[PDB]
């Protein structure tokens, strides 16, 4: 059984405008300091949206996909849950 | 009364996508209303007016 | 200063946001008629002045009137003071005045409210050579020859204020009905939880009542006019009635079943207030004390007060005056009895009652 | 027989046979009748009296229904009433003949330099 | 009802492979096959449930909606029990100047959809209240913010502005602050809607640049 | 006074109590503090053709400076 | 130790002699403020140390052996009218357990053009107003154009 | 089309900010119509006036009980749209705050549901914690509700020393707060009695009314986006799903409680997973760079003026995206037409779907049941109201 | 304990139910039922004499002798922390000009629109404001300005008992921030100190 | 997943865990088996007849219940269909159900009534990391 309320200098003992170690924050990436070249790397005005195709004459053989699917207890697959979202070396 | 138009390209710059070039990239034609009544306040003389069509055209209607 | 006062400075629409370019300081403001006419100035987009004498607690209902920076308010007025009312219109054009009195006090008698403040305050008003319009206020039953001493008392403070300000505008309004006032409220406090109701005479004497917001009109309109500087309105209804009429009409609204006025002669009421009005000095006043219980409102239920033939009135103001027996301003009135659900024993009002109930109770 | 199948009097009647009990709940018994108080409603439908759309018709006719519905449960107070039902009608016949001699041009020019919007 | 709690263990996956690569790639080309007629036009878009995939986006007439909900709720292959919300966008360039939107997912296969409907402001659109009970509540409130009519609705009334408010404010043309303001007033006693003032009017900033290619 | 009221010390009273500064060199940089990141962007002044009686105000913090390497 | 609790009474009420404190009209108003008695009697009374004291005449004291969030507190000198807003910055930092830094401990900058602390005057006829105020020394008039005089 | 005719029954229950309006045979309710609207503040019209970065602080007063939430959803559309990828260390920090931020939401919805029942010492217990939380929250941003923390591409400041300590501390006695908080309602005969059985909802409906969060939990249903649809680092974090089976207030409460046991393992997990890098996307030109970058560079200098004032270019698309908040799940639907303005911006809140619910669920309820029926509802108006 | 019992269910549907049908024997949340004479003496010590009541007493009894968590306002204060967001102000420079120079970055990025500036070039050719204005009552604290600002002239000061008796008082002009500034320049200055290694 | 309750549940016997989840009581108080899913694919393939043999509607129909029913057949213990199927058995009878009642209104409709050159515009997102990443 754990007691609220610790007595003093078990709990934020150091006030936030005196913490008795300076602050090394990075603000850029180590690879990226000299190598400042963006078009490699300009995501955003790269992507697309194409127009396929009219896709009336199709030939959806379902028969293709349902031989895909398992048919016993064993057999089966599961696609694992990704652990984080994508980072790019950051 | 109401003016339908399309801003001219400012003396300031050289850009030409906010104008009719781009006509069919982009909506470039604008509605605005006579400008209305507008006065400033005795206490701090921030402008004061009363008008209801004061900036929804110049902001939306494109 | 003709129209320049209502049109040199006016901006915007005439809403809260504009400005009227009017810059008033009013006295009793936080009285009855002070605060609705306060109300509809500022309402226009005018400054407005507030000293007040009283608590913070009964003014603060005066603050969210006005807009940011438009309503002023002057604490500790002291009207033996003149240095206080030199600050009040030190920068307004316009003064406005509605400090009454209707008993008389230990610290204040009728001639120090109703004569000498009013003429000290039109002085310092023409010494500061920047007032355009003084709006004094007095009563309708005013005259320098009535036995009431408040009256005589308005009736010279009147006349010295004319004398001292030439282009003073003069307001002499009857009774003012109201949600507050000073008239049915008392005459509710009479009937109602009362034993017996006095009533001087026959009371047939003709007084013709008036509603506060033709009054607030009245101002606008008369800060409007430019003729109307230096001159007397009188104010009053559309109606004249007689004590024994309204008295009546009030007990058909309330519904009461019961007549509980008795006419007596006037010296049998003096009587009954004599030994409350030979101690009204000495005595730093009390609450819960009716206007009515004196010998001046006797002398005033003696005479006729109504609008003096070819007065200036509301007509001149281009102004028509509400119905006051019924209408909008009967409404509050009405909240005595909520307007009538199921308050009473009454029968009479099968007037008003639907269709279906009276064929249940079969008449 | 009528235009659009006369949807809009068949609207007006039903307003109107829902209107006396708005007056009892509202004590409008000591302001106005159900005559004035129908011709009020009737100056209501004035203001489209010209659409050429029966979809616009019906697109009226509902938000009338769920006005008369908000009217008849009560959520908008003696307040609205005030605002909008017997005040008008008040002013409407209290400045009735007035005197100013003036055309509505020059009221406008010494009304101010601009006119005037809203109610 | 689905999604039952089956599994006693910890779950270190998100479906299964074949439902996961048919939902996210033929998934859209399944929906235009089956039902062509209810199709018009087809954007696999970004993907609502996850942003490493694809989804699609279904527009059509409002003649066939109905249908084509209870077919994406009720189909074995397309089990979409919950349709998050109803709601519309204003395109005043168009002809038809609403684009009502419509979202759902499919707890079955931890998937999603977005269908949309474009009509105009005299068109009446069948309300999906006998789908879905929770479209009753989303009519009312896209009619009160557009006023999108819903056909056949048991009640369709303001939900969100003022009793007596008329107009909806979330129409492009509608104004920021709009033409009424209230205020109460001592001489009536009441509070009282009046014409809009403002102290300080409200400033608008240009700061869209001339060179923006990106602008559409 | 636009802005300010009374007799109290105007900003510009006091950056005209501060000497302009002697500095080697043809070009200097001001931060407006001795740590940059609390002050003001750095500016690159031009020292040449300037003196005591004419030296080269801030722009961003209003001090002034000044070199005798000019070849005067 | 009744004598320490006296000698930490007189140390902290600002006084001479309990006969003076007891009989003075702080110990009046104490009698019906209970924050201000709590202050006076408890609080300062207890287990700890001074740190310092302004120069509007106000005391601090800390206490480590106090929980944390309890362990700072201040005594105002104004008895009767104690206000938060005379406390100078200097102290407001350690007061609000923001820093660690006091004048006792700390050698802060002091620019020339600093104003000191004081009670606040909200409330007041001489307090701020805007320049457009009709409190204001000149009225204003905002126009942004100069009106022609014949 | 409808008469009034029979008048009979007449109620009003609260304009003090939820109005209800019910109608009862007598002691049993057979109809409930609340009406809404006193809080909608117009938000999604006003957001059009306002840049990306100008709109996100109406996101903190969406639903003020759980903010960093609502960020994250609205921060997700826009960078999913923008196609920008965020840092590990933001993730991990994002994460844990929004774990602390649901402890709060559960912390303050399970007092007040209490203190509508009947306990109040429950209310006062725990608000000390979410003191203590604000206090976190406060050395962090600033601000002890409306922290306007997350960023696009990242958060705004990292964290500063000596904040995990004290969150480590917390965590070392939280049990013991939430253990004494359970004795005071989990073995109550009242405590059941009052909450057992009343409104119940079944799966069916439930997928019929559109629930989310918890109450979707109670009805034997497996669901929780952060395992179906993760998003950032809630992949990796191992943590229980607590499952009840009846959809009762009872039920609830403890599903409520189980799901604090989980968002307290979580905080465990990324304690002792604090990864050491940049918190901030190095997108510079949607990200706005250091001050001490900006003030010497010119650059960077341009692009904090360009961002500061005009702010990103979003290309033009739409998505919608949805974060497992602690009153359900809470989505915003993003339309972009290709400028520093979001064309239109949709907000579906979760508590407004279960708001929707009285009707059905009040019906054979008792007067002493509604209050039970809002507090287990969870709701806040100012989502359910915009 | 989290069982549940026949009669303690809150309803009328449950408990005609469960009086009336077995089912809640099926399910294993339900305690089951006594077999013995000691599971009977029991159960009825859980229902009678309470035994649930008492446990909750006892520990909201040691509650009351356990300590406090209050604070003695306004003789006691809080935590707070540098990055705390306050009344904004205006700073300047130690040899004591403005840090201002207007370059509009604050008003710009104000969402709240309570920002009113002018400016023009002053009598020595500086670039200084005319009018600086910010409405508190309208001003949202976000901070956003102090973001903005790269010359570290806006600041939200770590003052925030600056409440008023009247509105008006709050209307904010260059000369009561530029007053602000002075007071609480070195609170200011030392939070800066420490907040530089983060912004 | 995590029980609630404080007491231990075996949840290994498969009834009780249907008890604890409420499917005895929402969905369905009969255990489902085998037979009941055959029967119920049985008539939603009798039912599906009303389409014409030209729609793929019915073809995906078909293909569905083909497939749901070579999984019956190859099974036998009931879990293991929980298994392949990823629900449970009644929720599997309430799909089958669902699904055979869907084929009325669709018959009524008939989507399938297009014009032979029926055009639908398609439109495809490409990410920009298709061309940006390593191929
Ligand atoms: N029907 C009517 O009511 C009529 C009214 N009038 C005039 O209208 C005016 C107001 O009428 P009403 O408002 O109804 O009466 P009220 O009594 O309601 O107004 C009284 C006001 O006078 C102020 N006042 C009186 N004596 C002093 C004083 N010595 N020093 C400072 N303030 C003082 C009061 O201040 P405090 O609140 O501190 O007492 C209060 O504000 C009066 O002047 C009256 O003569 C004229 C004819 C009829
Ligand atoms: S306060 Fe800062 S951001 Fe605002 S105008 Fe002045 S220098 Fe620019
Ligand atoms: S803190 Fe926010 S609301 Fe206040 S002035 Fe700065 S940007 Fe505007």
């Amino acid at each position: 059984f754990e007691h609220y309320l610790p007595m003093g200098l078990e709990y934020r003992k150091f006030s936030p405008g005196t913490q008795p170690v300076k602050a090394v924050v990075p603000h850029d990436s180590p690879k990226l300091v000299y190598d400042i070249k963006y078009f490699v790397r300009d995501y955003r005005r790269n992507n697309k949206y194409t127009a396929r195709t009219v896709d009336a004459k199709t030939t959806f053989d379902f028969d293709k996909l349902y031989a895909g699917m398992p048919t016993k207890p064993e057999q089966v697959k599961n696609v694992t849950r990704p652990l984080i979202m994508p980072t790019r070396g950051y | 009364k109401a003016r339908i138009y399309a801003p001219a390209r400012t003396a300031s710059q050289s850009g030409l996508a906010r104008t009719v070039d781009f006509a069919t990239t982009t909506p470039a034609w604008k509605i605005e209303f006579e400008p209305t009544a507008k006065w400033q306040n005795p206490l701090m003389g921030w402008t004061s007016s009363a008008d209801p069509l004061e900036n929804v055209g110049r902001s939306a209607l494109v | 200063y003709s129209s320049t006062l209502m049109t040199a400075d006016k901006l915007g629409p005439g809403g809260r946001s504009s400005v009227s370019g009017i810059t008033a300081t009013v006295f009793g403001a936080n009285g009855f008629l002070g605060s609705y006419i306060v109300n509809e100035l500022a309402k226009r987009g005018s400054q407005v002045v507030c000293p007040f004498r009283s608590t913070e607690n009964e003014a603060m209902h005066l603050k969210q009137m006005g807009d940011l920076g438009q309503i002023v308010l002057l604490p500790e007025l002291d009207i033996r003071n003149d240095d206080d009312i030199k600050r009040a219109i030190s920068r307004s054009n316009v003064i406005i005045n509605c400090v009454g009195m209707r008993l008389q006090t230990k610290n204040w008698s009728f001639e120090d409210v109703h004569v000498d403040f009013p003429k000290r305050l039109a002085k310092l008003a023409a010494e500061t050579g920047q007032v355009q319009r003084l709006i004094h206020f007095s009563d309708m039953g005013a005259d320098e020859n009535h036995k009431s001493l408040r009256m005589r008392t308005k009736a010279v403070g009147d006349k010295e204020v004319l004398d001292a300000f030439p282009d003073a505008t003069i307001v002499r309004p009857g009774d003012i009905v109201g949600i507050e006032d000073h008239f049915y409220n008392y005459l509710i406090y009479q009937l109602t939880l009362t034993v017996f109701a006095p009533v001087v005479e026959s009371g047939s004497n003709k007084i013709q009542p008036t509603y506060v917001l033709d009054v607030a009109d009245a101002v606008a309109a008369l800060l409007r006019k430019p003729d109307t500087a230096g001159k007397t309105l009188y104010l009053g209804g559309p109606e004249v009635l007689t004590m024994r009429e309204v008295y009546d009409l009030l007990l058909k609204t309330l519904r009461i079943y019961r007549d509980d006025t008795v006419h007596l002669p006037a010296w049998a009421v003096k009587a009954m207030y004599k030994p409350f009005d030979s101690v009204r000095r000495m005595l730093p006043g009390l609450p819960m004390t009716s206007p009515l219980a004196t010998e001046d409102y006797v002398e005033e239920m003696l005479r006729d007060k109504v609008v003096p033939a070819g007065a200036l009135g509301y007509a001149d103001l281009g102004i028509v005056p509400q119905k006051v027996t019924d209408g909008l301003a009967i409404e509050p009135v009405r909240h005595a009895r909520v307007g009538g659900y199921r308050w009473g024993d009454m029968s009479a009002v099968a007037k008003d009652i639907p269709e279906s109930v009276r064929k249940y109770y079969n008449i | 027989k009528r235009l659009f199948g006369g949807a809009a009097r068949h609207f007006y009647f039903e307003i109107c046979r829902c209107l006396p009990f708005i007056q009892r709940l509202h004590k409008m018994e000591e302001m106005v009748s159900l005559k004035e108080l129908r011709a009020i409603v009737k100056e209501k439908f004035k203001e489209y009296k010209d659409v050429k759309d029966g979809r616009v018709v019906d697109l009226l006719i509902f938000k009338g229904r769920e006005e008369i519905e908000t009217y008849l449960l009560m959520h908008k107070q003696r307040h609205h009433v005030v605002t909008e039902v017997v005040e008008p009608y008040y002013a409407k016949q209290r400045a009735v003949k007035k005197v100013t001699t003036n055309s509505p041009f020059l009221d406008s020019f010494l009304s101010s330099g601009y006119a005037a919007i809203g109610v | 009802g689905y999604a039952y709690a089956r599994k006693t263990t910890d779950k270190d996956y998100i479906a299964s492979e074949h439902m996961q690569a048919f939902g996210n790639t033929q998934l859209t080309d399944y929906i235009i096959k089956t039902v062509p007629k209810f199709v018009k036009m087809a954007v696999t878009g970004p993907a609502q449930s996850s942003v490493l995939y694809q989804e699609p986006t279904i527009y059509t007439t409002p003649e066939s909606l109905v249908p084509l909900m209870v077919f994406l709720r009720d189909h074995t292959n397309t089990q979409f029990k919950c349709l998050l919300d109803v709601t519309a966008v204003d395109f005043p360039e168009r002809a038809a100047r609403f684009e009502v939107v419509y979202h759902l997912l499919s707890p079955r296969w931890n998937n999603r959809i977005r269908v949309k409907v474009c009509v105009d402001e005299v068109t009446a659109v069948p309300t999906l209240c006998k789908v879905f009970n929770t479209a009753n509540w989303f009519e009312r409130e896209t009619w009160d913010m557009f006023g999108v009519f819903f056909s056949g609705h048991p009640d369709l009334r303001r939900i969100l502005t003022d009793y007596g408010f008329t107009g909806h404010p979330l129409r492009k043309d509608f104004p920021m602050t709009g033409y009424q303001e209230v205020r109460y007033d001592y001489g009536k006693k009441r509070v009282v809607s009046e014409p809009l003032e403002l102290t300080q009017e409200f400033r608008y900033f240009d700061f869209n640049s001339p060179w923006e290619t990106l602008n559409r | 006074d636009k802005w300010l009221d009374g007799d109290k010390k105007s900003p510009m009273e006091y950056i005209n109590e501060v000497a302009p500064i002697k500095v080697k060199g043809l070009v200097v940089a001001s931060y407006g503090s001795d740590d940059p990141a609390l002050g003001c962007p750095v500016e690159y002044i031009n020292l040449k053709g300037t003196s005591l009686e004419n030296p080269a105000v801030c722009k961003y913090t209003g001090n002034r400076y000044y070199s005798d390497d000019w070849k005067g | 130790s009744l004598s320490g609790y006296f000698s930490r009474l007189l140390e902290a009420s600002g006084k001479k002699s309990v006969g003076s404190f007891f009989a003075s009209w702080e110990f009046g108003k104490m009698l019906v403020d209970g924050n201000l008695a709590h202050n006076v009697l408890v609080r300062a009374t207890g287990a700890g140390r001074l740190v310092g004291t302004d120069y509007n005449g106000n005391r601090y004291y800390e206490n480590e052996e106090a929980a944390y969030g309890r362990r700072r507190w201040i005594v105002y000198k104004d008895k009767f009218d104690y206000n938060p807003t005379t406390i100078p910055p200097e102290w407001h930092g350690w007061l609000n357990y923001i820093n660690d830094y006091n004048p006792t401990n700390t050698q802060f900058k002091q620019p020339t053009y600093q104003i000191e602390a004081s009670m606040t005057k909200t409330g007041t006829q001489t307090c701020y107003n805007p320049k457009g105020s009709w409190f204001s020394a000149k009225p204003r008039n905002w126009r942004k154009y100069e009106s022609w005089t014949p | 089309l409808t008469p009034a005719k029979v008048n009979n029954f007449t109620l009003n229950f609260g304009p003090q900010v939820l109005r209800l309006v019910l109608e009862m045979q007598g002691e049993i309710i057979m109809r409930a119509d609340p009406h809404i609207g006193l809080l909608h503040r117009g938000t999604e019209k006003l957001l059009e006036y306002k840049t990306y970065l100008q709109g996100l602080p109406y996101f903190d007063r969406l639903d003020y009980v759980s903010m960093m939430c609502m960020e994250h959803s609205y921060v997700l559309a826009i960078e999913q749209l923008l196609n920008v990828s965020v840092p590990l260390r933001g993730q991990y920090i994002r994460v844990l705050f929004s774990e602390i931020t649901r402890v709060l939401n559960h912390l303050l919805a399970i007092t007040c549901h209490s203190m509508d029942v009947g306990a109040l010492t429950p209310f006062l217990w725990a608000f000390e914690e979410r003191e203590k939380l604000f206090e976190f929250y406060e050395r962090v941003s600033g601000a002890r509700m409306h922290a306007a923390y997350f960023r696009v591409g990242g958060v705004s400041q990292d964290l500063p020393i000596g904040l995990l300590r004290d969150v480590y501390d917390w965590a070392r006695q939280f049990a013991s707060r939430l253990d004494e908080m359970e004795e005071l309602l989990t073995g109550n005969r009242i405590w059941k009695e009052r909450t057992v059985d009343v409104g119940t909802i079944t799966a069916q409906m439930a997928w019929d009314w559109g629930c989310s969060g918890p109450i979707l939990r109670a009805s034997g249903i497996d669901w929780d986006l952060r395992k179906t649809q993760p998003y950032d680092a809630y992949g990796k974090m191992q943590f229980n799903v607590p499952i009840a089976g009846h959809g009762d207030c009872y039920d609830r409460y403890l599903v409520r409680l189980q799901e604090m046991r989980e968002s307290l393992r979580i905080i465990y997990q990324c304690l002792n997973e604090m990864p050491d890098g940049l918190y901030k996307s190095p997108d510079g030109k949607v990200c706005p760079p250091s001050r001490s970058t900006m003030k010497q560079s010119m650059e960077a200098l341009i692009h904090h003026f360009k961002l500061y004032t005009e702010g990103f270019h979003v290309p033009a698309g739409e998505t919608y995206r949805a974060v497992e908040a602690p009153k359900g799940e809470f989505g915003v639907y993003l339309v972009s037409r290709g400028g520093n303005r979001p064309y239109r911006c949709k907000i579906r809140s979760p508590g407004y779907a279960h708001l929707q619910m009285t009707d059905v669920i009040s019906r054979g309820a008792m007067l002493a049941d509604v209050v039970t029926i809002i507090g287990t509802l969870d709701v806040v108006f100012g989502e359910i109201d915009r | 304990g989290t069982e549940r019992r026949p009669g303690e269910s809150g309803a009328w549907k449950q408990i005609e139910r469960q009086r009336y049908a077995s089912d809640w024997e099926n399910d294993p949340t339900f305690k089951r039922t006594p077999k013995n004479l000691a599971e009977v003496l029991d159960d009825s010590a859980s229902m009678l004499l309470l035994t649930d009541v008492w446990r909750g007493m006892a520990y909201t009894l040691g509650a009351f002798f356990d300590k406090k968590v209050t604070i003695m306002y306004p003789f006691e204060k809080g935590q707070l922390s540098p990055r705390f967001r306050g009344e904004h102000a205006l700073r300047r420079y130690p040899t004591g000009e403005e840090r201002c120079i207007a370059c509009k970055l604050c008003e710009a990025i104000c969402p709240a629109q309570a920002i009113t500036i002018e400016a023009e070039e002053r009598e020595d050719g500086s670039r200084r404001t005319t009018r600086y204005d910010i409405d508190m009552t309208k001003c949202i604290y976000c901070g956003f300005c102090q973001e903005a600002c790269p010359v570290d002239a806006i600041v939200e000061g770590p003052n925030f008992e600056f409440s008023t008796e009247t509105r008006e008082e709050l209307l904010y002009d260059k000369q009561k921030l530029l007053e602000n500034g002075d007071k609480w320049e070195t609170e200011i200055a030392t939070n800066l100190r420490t907040e530089s290694l983060y912004r | 997943f995590k029980a609630v309750a404080d007491v231990e549940i075996d949840f290994n016997n498969r009834e009780v865990l249907k008890k604890y989840v409420g499917i005895r009581d929402h969905l369905s108080k009969e255990p489902g088996t085998r037979g009941k899913l055959i029967e119920a694919l049985t008539e939603v393939l009798s039912s599906i007849k009303a389409a014409p043999e030209g729609s793929d509607y019915r073809k995906a129909v078909e293909a569905s219940c083909i497939y749901r029913l070579k999984v019956c057949k190859e099974n036998e213990s009931d879990a293991a269909i929980e298994e392949v199927l990823d629900a449970h058995l009644e929720e599997l009878i309430k799909e089958a159900k669902e699904e055979a009642r869907l084929v009325p209104l669709i018959a009524g409709n008939a989507p399938w009534d297009v014009p032979a050159d029926y055009a639908v515009p398609v439109v495809d997102y490409t990410d920009a990391a298709t061309i940006l990443d390593a191929p």
